[PDB]
Parts: C-alpha cells; structure tokens; sequence
C-alpha cells in the first residue's frame, strides 16, 4: 500500500521557519511527483508546489516562490517542505500528496501536519461557571456550563461530573481571541428539578501546561 | 490561474437521496480529448480522498454511487444514493495547468425537520469580574438548519466587533447544531451600562427571541 | 515519445486490425490514448470507466513485457480508413501529451 507519513505538529513563533517531513513507502519514490498543499482552519485548499524526486525538479506557486524550499532525500524516500518567515496567516494543516493515474496530482495524501504560528506562551486556562439561572431555563430544562478562557496552545478537554454526565453536553470549538489566547465554552442541559440537589462540576484539563481544574457550577444567590 | 466555482455552498439531503454538485471553471480544463477535473471528499480531521479523476474516472475502491460528468468549463459530481458516511465536504480541483487549483467546497449535510434554538443567556461570573473582564455568553441549543443570527444589544445599542461565535458539528443523534456567542468587555466598560441582551433570529422562530439581564 | 507501428495496416471490411504502441513508462502514472485524426480519442489504457449498454470496437491492452500495447479495432469498417496515432498523457507538472508518429489504416472491400 502507498503510504505517506508526515512529521508531527509544530508550534512556531512569527519569523521562524518550519521543515515538514513526508516519508513515502510502498512504491518507487523517484517515479512520482510529490505535491505540497495546505489548508487553513475551516478554510479551503491551497497548492504550495511540487517536486519530482528523481532529479528534484521543482515548481512553486508564485505565492510561495520566495519563502518555500521543497527538497527530497532519495536515500530515505522522504520529501520535505521548508517554509520561512512564518506569519500568523501560515497557521494551517500542511499536506504532502502524490500523483497517480497520469493526470491526478493529489491521488494519495499524507495525514497532514498542523503548524501553528503564534507569539503566545504556553498558559493554562481560567475556568468560570456559566450559572444556571432563571435566564438559563426552558420548560423543565436548564442550561449550565463552564467558560474555559485564555489558554495556549490547543487543546483543552472538558468532562462533566468526572464522566458521569455525558448526555446533552456540547463542548464548543475553541476560538482564537485577539489577545492570541484561545477560549471555549462547554455547556450541558439538565432537568431544572435537579438544580437544587444535583451537583454539577466541569473537569478541565490542559495538557501543555499541566493544568487540571474542577469547577462546581451552581445557581447564583 | 484557473478559478473553480462550486455550487451550491451547502446541500441538505437525507440518506437515500441523490446529490448533484456543480463545479464551474473560469476557462476550459480540457486538453487532448480529456477533461482534467478531479473530485475529493473530506471529513473533519482527515485529508481529502480522491473520488474521481479525468473527471469521470474513478479512484481505487470508490463506490459505484459516485460519478463525475461534464467537459470544458462545467462539471458535476453525482452521488446517486446517499449513505450516512457520505455527509462530508466535497472539492473539485483542476490539473490542466499549474498552479493546481481547488474549488471552495460544497458541504453535504443531513436534512431534518426545522428545530428552533433554545436560547440561554449567562452573565459574567463574580470571579471573572474581579479579574477585570466580563464575558457574557449566549447559547443557541439544538437547532436546525444551521443559519442563525445573534445580535448583542447593551442598553438597546447594537454591538459590533466585540463578540465571537462558535458552532458545533451536526449532532450525531439528532442532526442539530448548537452555537455560542460570547460578548467580551472590560469590567470598566461592563459597569457603564445596565441591560445586556442577546437577540436570536432563526427560521424556526416566528419572532426573534430576546434574552436579557440587568447587571448587578 | 511512444512509437506506433506498423506505419501502414491494410485489412478487409469486417476484419480485426491491431497497431502496437510501444511506450517506456517511468511510473504507473500515465494514460495511453489511441487517437484518430479528423484528434479524436478512441480508447485509453487504463480503460475509461465502463457504462452499461455502451460497447466499443476500440480497445487498448498492455502486453506482459510492460512496454508494448495493442490498439485493436474489431469489425473494421470502410470509413475507419484514416490516420491514427497514440499519445502518452502525464503531468509536466501541467497536463502534457507525448504523441507518436502517425500511422495509416486502410479498410478495403470484401
């Protein structure tokens, strides 16, 4: 089977360079063009360039001609893409993709490499309750949650009552604030009859900062 | 460069229905008696997968229900009977010339009956206020279809540029969406007005829903 | 570029006719097309997607030495007489063709 295995996720400061690997296996490396393509979060696909590994003939999209170097090492059947002078807008998943069927440049894809470009420092979140209130009820149902604010880099994980409550939970995708830090909320709908006797606690973990926070969420007096 | 325009932006269909996706090119894709148009499927967290090349031929292992057609500047991807695993984003891409270019994508999402959002508003916590910031959260829970409009009004002034929204992926059990809107103000700005309101517009609501609270 | 032989093939109406396209491929990404001059594509290798109820008299097959291909027409007709060639399609990286020299087919009565 044709396999393209890329290097791992990278976090880079603006101005830095990143060099992504794509290890090819299951076919003769020097016989097929290897392309590079990126995709910004929730965004469409952008070709970067292509290299033929036999002689390293390279064609780059004009947008990247002066910041990108595409190379190969034939001895390990690995293609590389080095992107220099990184900017916030370069945060993307970068893919290598191999041609096939004599017209399809993109026929086999690597799993992707996330490159996040940011000046932010590693920081755990602050966790704030979204209290259930008379303004958080519908019918016999109440909503409550936790606001997980100001952390970097992604991810955080959120559980409710140490995994005992999963029904009705929505943990939203994080948003990047103008401060450079991420924020997200996790909410859950419960019976309003439980609001006085059931304890509700959100369990927040951010692995990069070794932050673990358990926040009890209750109606406010 | 050859610019590809896909339409519609979204298709809302049920399993078993036919999906017809369009891709229009700014100039011809064709050469040598062939059509240089490729189609991909992409799911969250995964690379795209090729379904079609030379814009009716199949890639390896692609199910029979996927077919491509067209020539020149107008192309179509057809899924003749949708399966649950087909709800995805689909891209067209041309290989006639470099730079190789992609369309913007068409999301094929699961059709279900209209569901109005349940709207909830959350004031900032006392603990956050002590830190000098106020985040006000408006939750739109379990609604369909995805289109929704959330407006923040503070002492009946429409707000702009001080809020951010986040949306979940279609729920796997009930095929709804949920959305959060977070209004962020400094504590000093927050204490300058009294009424914080979230106004929600959605086709499942005959009248827009306002949820509000008085600071303090 | 591929070679296409024989330069002249003369057959009788109803007969089969077979040209040989020799192409030394460096990879499996290529499409080898058979054309007729008005170019009109007759067939390809690998074959294009099959469609029920659509049969073709023109076929391209790959011989076991991997270099040679047979371009075969069955039930040849008088109006099949004309000029033919094969071309290899590949990425340049742009889409590119490498055409063979032309060969002639003549289909005669009887």
């Amino acid at each position: 089977q044709v396999q393209l295995v890329q290097s791992g996720a990278e976090v880079k400061k603006p101005g830095a360079s990143v060099k992504v690997s794509c290890k090819a296996s299951g076919y003769s490396f020097t016989s097929y063009w290897m392309n590079w393509v990126r995709q910004a979060p929730g965004q469409g696909l952008e070709w970067i360039g292509v290299i033929h590994p036999s002689d390293s003939e390279t064609w780059l999209d004009q947008k990247f001609k002066d910041r990108v170097t595409i190379t190969v090492d034939k001895s390990t059947s690995t293609a590389y893409m080095e992107l220099s002078s990184l900017r916030s807008e370069d945060t993307a998943v970068y893919y290598c993709a191999r041609e096939h069927y004599g017209t399809s440049p993109f026929a086999y894809w690597g799993q992707g490499t996330l490159v996040t470009v940011s000046s932010a420092s590693t920081k755990g979140p602050s966790v704030f309750p979204l209290a259930p209130s008379s303004k958080s009820t519908s019918g016999g149902t109440a909503a409550l949650g936790c606001l997980v604010k100001d952390y970097f880099p992604e991810p955080v994980t959120v559980s409710w009552n140490s995994g005992a409550l999963t029904s009705g939970v929505h943990t939203f995708p994080a948003v990047l604030q103008s401060s450079g830090l991420y924020s997200l909320s996790s909410v859950v709908t419960v019976p309003s009859s439980s609001l006085g006797t059931q304890t509700y606690i959100c369990n927040v973990n951010h692995k990069p900062s070794n932050t673990k926070v358990d926040k009890k969420v209750e109606p406010k007096s | 460069e050859i610019v590809l325009t896909q339409s519609p932006a979204t298709l809302s269909l049920s399993p078993g229905e036919r999906a017809t996706l369009s891709c229009r090119a700014s100039e011809s894709v064709d050469n040598y008696g062939m059509s240089f148009m490729n189609w991909f499927q992409q799911k969250p967290g995964q690379p795209p997968k090729l379904l079609i090349h030379a814009a009716s031929n199949q890639g390896s292992g692609v199910p029979s229900r996927f077919s491509g057609s067209g020539s020149g500047t107008d192309f179509t991807l057809t899924i003749s009977s949708l399966e649950p695993e087909d709800f995805a984003v689909y891209f067209c891409q041309q290989s006639k010339e470099v730079p190789y270019t992609f369309g913007g994508g068409t999301k094929v999402e699961i059709k279900r009956t209209v569901a109005a959002p349940s709207v909830f508003i959350f004031p900032p916590s006392d603990e956050q206020l002590k830190s000098g910031t106020a985040s006000v959260v408006c939750l739109l829970n379990n609604f369909y279809p995805r289109e929704a409009k959330v407006q923040w009004k503070v002492d009946n002034a429409l707000q702009s540029g001080n809020s951010q929204e986040s949306v979940t992926e279609q729920d796997s059990k009930d095929s709804t969406y949920s959305l959060s809107s977070t209004l962020t103000l400094s504590k000093a700005d927050y204490e300058k007005h009294k009424v914080y309101a979230c106004e929600v517009t959605h086709q499942g609501l005959s009248s827009p829903v306002t949820k509000s609270f008085n600071r303090g | 570029p591929p070679t296409f032989s024989p330069a002249l093939l003369v057959v009788t109406e109803g007969d089969n006719a077979t040209f040989t396209c020799s192409f030394s491929n460096t990879s499996e990404s290529f499409v080898l097309n058979w054309y007729r001059m008005s170019t009109d594509k007759l067939a390809a290798f690998p074959e294009d997607r099959s469609q029920p109820g659509q049969d073709s008299r023109f076929r391209v097959t790959q011989l076991p030495n991997g270099r040679d291909f047979h371009m075969s027409v069955v039930r040849a007709r008088r109006n099949d007489s004309g000029t033919y060639l094969c071309g290899a399609i590949s990425l340049a990286p742009k889409a590119q063709i490498k055409e063979s020299l032309r060969a002639e087919l003549r289909v005669t009565e009887r």
